[PDB]
Order: structure tokens, then sequence, then C-alpha cells
């Protein structure tokens, strides 16, 4: 099974800015895609 | 003999100095008034705990004294500078959804960190078990918004307690500062205010990691003369 | 002490209270 | 002399405005969603008002309009409540569009 | 701590215990400061200072909890409700 | 002192 | 070790008292911050109370001498067609072109209002203002 990396190093200090949300992976894309929408604001089948 | 000179040029040093970091050169009363931190809710929300702070009421408006706020709010950017100086973890955290992408794009750009989302129970009172047992929980923890989107007290401001991490607070009108360590009477609704919280603890974190680099090159020049 | 401090005064800007129309009509 | 806060508090344009019903502002729309125009007036709250469908292709973000205030903040106490419920907003209604 | 097997009611409840810990001043490190008269909801506890060698005079389970904290010599005596964790 | 049963509590090899 | 008591003491006393007994053997990162530049305030719990019988709030209303003119002249005229601008810091209203007129003529020594009212409004008038006295 595919594992997380390390998400510390020896000093202890997290290397994500949203680790502490337990979930960095998911908050980090929900972060971007948000910002994307952000920014067009600025601006202005056989899939599934 | 290393402890006593690491001890002394690095840790001693700082805390020997009442504003080591000039951070009161970064805000103004008259910078405060101009983004609107004086402006609280109305006299039918305030907190009983949030009085000595509120100047008057102005139509049924509290206005939060300015003249507390920049005291106030000088110790929360000494301390929050003291901090990011001494390589401590400082956690930002709000559930203020208008501000999420603001906090959460600040703690990354001061290499640090945020919880601007639904706190899951237990993140620090249970930190070994929910993140693994060497997991570092935050030295400081600062709130933008103290309270939780049903307009209560953020669960993790008593979890700090709990874990003895101090605190440092924006606390309005409305919210409960008894056991935040460092609170700072202002307006955390408007827009200009929030920036300006965003930005003094920026800074504040950003120069407090440069002069922490900027003191172990001299330490580097008097190492080898 | 100061001259630019809040004077303890009572609302100006009160409305007159509303009376009812049969108010003052036998 | 750095003025002191109490004398910023007397010459602000808010304190001097007193009442802030039936009072016409100028606000700057900072957030649409569909017609939902939030705008900003000067104050402790947003208000979001609705794209008026004279000219809602002109009501875009950044635009300012003028707006008529009704109440700073929405706040009302309710049965059993210690505390009033905050709707953490202003009332107005958008008039229309500044033209200079 | 609960728990349905007494053994793991004991750990439970000594591992939690340490880190809910107060800090009890101590005058000379024997007694208390002053004498204290307290009521936590319907059990009622009268302490008092006393000097050295008067030894712990008191409820079995205060001298417990006394020898616990480094108190060594106080009088107590407990009225109302006697509930062990009042 | 009663030395309660030290329960083996990581079994299962995570 | 640590103490979770977040009602006994504060974060600091709780801290500061461990050091001592010996429980906690190394002070926290924030502790020597914290001694050197404690808060105002030490953060201990309490538990809010609310106001029974004839106790009242401190927080009083923030009046000024001026808003009594305020008043006067929102009840004759009312709020005029210029739009407030509270955005720029020192914008000032038709309303404080009618006080600061109201209260500049008060400091020659005139004590009587029904006159400087009368003169106010149409010192006004000669500025140029548009007013209404009947709505
Ligand atoms: S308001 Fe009813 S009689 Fe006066």
């Amino acid at each position: 099974p595919r594992q997380r990396a390390i998400q510390w190093g020896e000093d202890g200090r997290p290397f994500h800015y949203l680790f502490y949300t337990g979930k960095q992976s998911y908050y980090s894309l929900m972060h971007d895609v948000y910002g994307m929408l952000l920014n067009l604001e600025k601006h202005q089948i056989g899939s599934r | 003999e290393d402890s006593t000179d690491f001890n002394d040029k690095i840790l001693n040093e700082p805390l020997k100095h009442s504003d080591f970091f000039n951070v009161k050169e970064l805000f103004s009363v008259r910078s405060l008034f101009d983004a609107r931190v004086h402006l609280g809710h109305k006299a039918g929300c305030r907190h009983r705990f949030m009085e000595p702070y509120i100047f008057g009421s102005r139509l049924d408006h509290d206005i939060i004294d300015l003249e507390q706020t920049a005291t106030h709010l000088q110790l929360a950017l000494n301390f929050t500078a003291h901090m990011a100086y001494r390589k401590g973890i400082i956690l930002f955290i709000s559930r203020n959804r208008q501000f999420s992408y603001l906090i959460e794009n600040m703690a990354r750009d001061c290499g640090e960190y945020a919880h601007t989302r639904y706190f899951r129970g237990g993140m620090l009172t249970n930190a070994r078990l929910l993140f693994g047992p060497t997991v570092r929980l935050p030295d400081l923890i600062i709130f933008l918004h103290t309270l939780n989107n049903i307009f209560e007290p953020h669960v993790a401001v008593r979890d700090a307690a709990k874990m003895n991490i101090p605190t440092v607070g924006i606390v309005d009108t409305n919210c409960n500062p008894c056991l935040i360590t460092y609170p700072v009477p202002g307006n955390d609704d408007s827009p200009l205010a929030v920036h300006l919280y965003c930005r003094l603890f920026q800074t504040a974190i950003t120069r407090a990691k440069e002069k922490r680099q900027q003191v172990e090159a001299l330490y580097r020049l008097q190492g080898q003369k | 002490s100061n001259e630019d401090l809040p004077i303890s005064m009572e609302n100006p800007y009160k409305e007159p209270l509303k009376k009812c129309i049969l108010c003052g009509k036998h | 002399n750095v003025e002191s806060f109490a004398s910023m508090l007397r010459h602000s344009p808010l304190t001097q405005m007193g009442p802030a019903k039936d009072k016409l502002v100028i606000g700057r729309i900072f957030h649409i969603v569909e017609n939902d125009l939030y705008i900003d007036f000067g104050g402790k709250f947003h208000c979001v008002c609705r794209r008026p469908e004279v000219d809602g292709e002109k009501y875009q973000k950044g635009t300012r309009v003028r707006l008529r205030l009704l109440d700073l903040e929405l706040t009302s106490r309710f049965l059993g409540a210690t505390t009033d419920t905050t709707v953490l907003e202003a009332n107005a209604v958008l008039l229309g569009i500044q033209e200079s | 701590g609960k728990a349905t097997d007494r053994m793991d009611a004991f750990r439970k409840a000594k591992n939690r215990a340490v880190h809910h810990l107060h800090y009890i001043e101590r005058y000379e490190d024997h007694t208390i400061f002053h004498d204290i008269s307290l009521r936590f909801k319907r059990t009622h506890i009268k302490m008092k200072k006393q000097p050295k060698g008067y030894g712990l005079r008191c409820h079995r389970a205060i001298i417990t909890i006394c020898r616990l904290i480094g108190i060594k010599d106080m009088y107590a005596k407990v009225s109302g409700s006697i509930n062990m964790l009042s | 002192a009663f030395v309660i049963p030290k329960k083996n509590v990581p079994t299962s090899k995570r | 070790a640590g103490s979770r008591l977040e009602t006994v003491g504060s974060i600091f006393s709780r801290t500061r008292d461990l050091v001592r007994a010996g429980v906690l053997k190394e002070k926290p990162l924030w502790f020597d911050v914290y001694d050197a530049f404690p808060p105002l305030r030490e953060p201990v719990f309490q538990r809010p109370r609310v106001r029974y019988g004839k106790a009242k709030a401190p927080i009083q209303d923030i009046w000024y001498h001026e808003d009594r003119i305020r008043a006067k002249f929102y009840s004759v005229y009312g709020s005029g067609q210029r739009a407030f601008d509270l955005f720029n810091p020192n914008f000032k209203s038709t309303c404080q072109r009618f006080v600061e007129k109201y209260t500049e003529l008060q400091k020659l020594g005139e004590t009587d209002e029904e006159k400087l009212f009368v003169e106010t409004g149409k010192a006004l008038l000669a500025e140029g203002v548009i007013l209404r006295r009947v709505g």
C-alpha cells in the first residue's frame, strides 16, 4: 500500500503549512482550486 | 563551554531588551483607526468580560478603546516575534470563511501554519494519536477569530489552554477573552482590520525570523575570532 | 482634564413617543 | 501631538453621521455570487443586495453604488436567548450607480 | 477510570491523573498555610493547620491524599455527604 | 505496590 | 507531563509550579518569553455570570455637544441629497458643515438659539447650500 511520507524533519517542524488540519493534501487541493476560481474573477461524455 | 555562549548570545540576549524587534513601529493608533479596528458589535451582543476594553457605545454600537488595543497589540506582537525568533511553531486558527484563503496564504508566506477549517476533535489533546507519537505541537497559536461559526468560542482556545500553549487572540466585543494569553481587542469582521492583523503578524514573524539568522552570522564572525 | 471626552447627555436623537390615534380625544 | 483616539472618534465621518437610518452612502461592490451584490459601504459589516434588473450588467465587482442605510448591523434577541442573534451584515437599499 | 475490567480501569485512571496535576503549596512542607473551610456540593470539609507531630488526624481518604501531596500534620472533619468523589 | 497485569495492547502488528 | 486543568490557575502558574515541583523537567519554549513580557491580565478562567437586580454595565453612551445640533438639523432639514463618503477620513458632510458654522458663531458670544439658528441657516446659504426647511 502506498504510504504517506514523513511529514516533519528532525527538528519536528512539519513540511506542509496545512499539517495541523490533519488532511494537508485534501485541504491543499481545496485551497488551490479555490484560488483558481478566485483568479478567474480577477481575469474577468466518455469521461467521469 | 558552548552552553553559556549559545544560551547568552541567542536565547538570553533578546529577552533583555524592551523592544528587541521594534514592533511598535509596525502600527499606530491612526493606522488602527483607519482600519476600523475600533468598531465593535451592538450593545445587545456584548460580553461582560470584554467591558474593560470597550470605550463606550456610539448609538448602541460598542466602540473598542484603541488606546488599550495599542498597548495590547504591542504585547501580542512582541510575544509573536520572540517566539518566531526562538524557532517556535506558530499556528494561525480561524473559522471566518470570508478570510480562510487570506489566512492560509499568509501562513505559507511567513513559513508558518494555518488551521482555517473544521477543527476535528482532539487535534491538540489527542495529537500523538491523530498524527504520531513524535509529533511536535505548536508553541504559539494566533486566533484571528476566536468564535466558531455558531458564535461560540473556538474549541482550540480551550484545548490550547489544556495543552499549555500560549495563544494570541483578536477579541471583539462579543468574544470571551478569559483564557486567551494575549488578547488584542479589535474588530475581527472588517476586511481592513483582518488585512491589518495579517500584515502585522506576517511582518513580526518574518522580521523575527531574519534577525535570528542575522544574529547567528555574527556568531560565525565571532567564532572565527 | 480633557475637553474632547464624551459629554454625559441625554439622547438628542430620541424620537417623539408614539401616541395612538385617539390620544387626547374624549 | 499624536491625536488622541477620542479626538479621531469625534471627527470620523461615521460619528458625524449619527443615526444610520435613511442615510445615503456610497458603497463599493467587492464580491458577487449569482445576483447577490456584496457591498462594503465603510462600516464594520458588508451589505448584500440584489442586482437591479434595470442595468444589471453595470453592477460589477468594484463598482461604486449609492445605498440607503437602514441599519448598520442586523441583530435581534429571540425568546429564551441570552445574547442577540446577529446576521453579520448591514441592511441597506441599493438605489443605483454613482455618476460623476 | 471506567472500563469493563478492573485492571483496564486502574490503567486509565492512573495514567490520566498525571495529566491533571495540581500543585499544593505547603507551609514549611508539612502542613497548610491557613485553615480551610469549604463546601463542595453537599460535602463539607473543615481543615485545620496544626503544628508538627500532630500527624494526619483526618478521614482515611484525606490521609491517603495528604501522603501523596506531602502534608504531614493536619486535621479535617468531613460533614454532610461523604461521597468519595465530592 | 499492586502490580496490574500489563496488557499487550499493540498485539496487532501495524 | 503537564496539567490539563485549564480552569485552575493559568498556563503560566501551572507551568511555573510544575517546574518547581520537578514534574516538568524542561521549561517550555514560551516560558521565558512570557516571564519577561507577561500580559496585562493573567489568563485565568472565569465563569460569566448574569447581572441580577440593580447591577448595570458600566459602558456609557458616547455623546458630544455637537450631537444636539446634528439632531436639530436632521429634524428641520433631514439628511440632504449629499451621499456620505465614509471612506475618506477627512470627509465633511453638510450636517457638520452646518454644525461648524453654528459652533463658530457661538464663539462670538451669542447665547440665543432662535436668533442663532436663523443666522446659521442663512449663513450656510451664503456659502451656497441646498436646504429644504419644510421637509
Ligand atoms: S397614546 Fe394612547 S391615549 Fe396617549
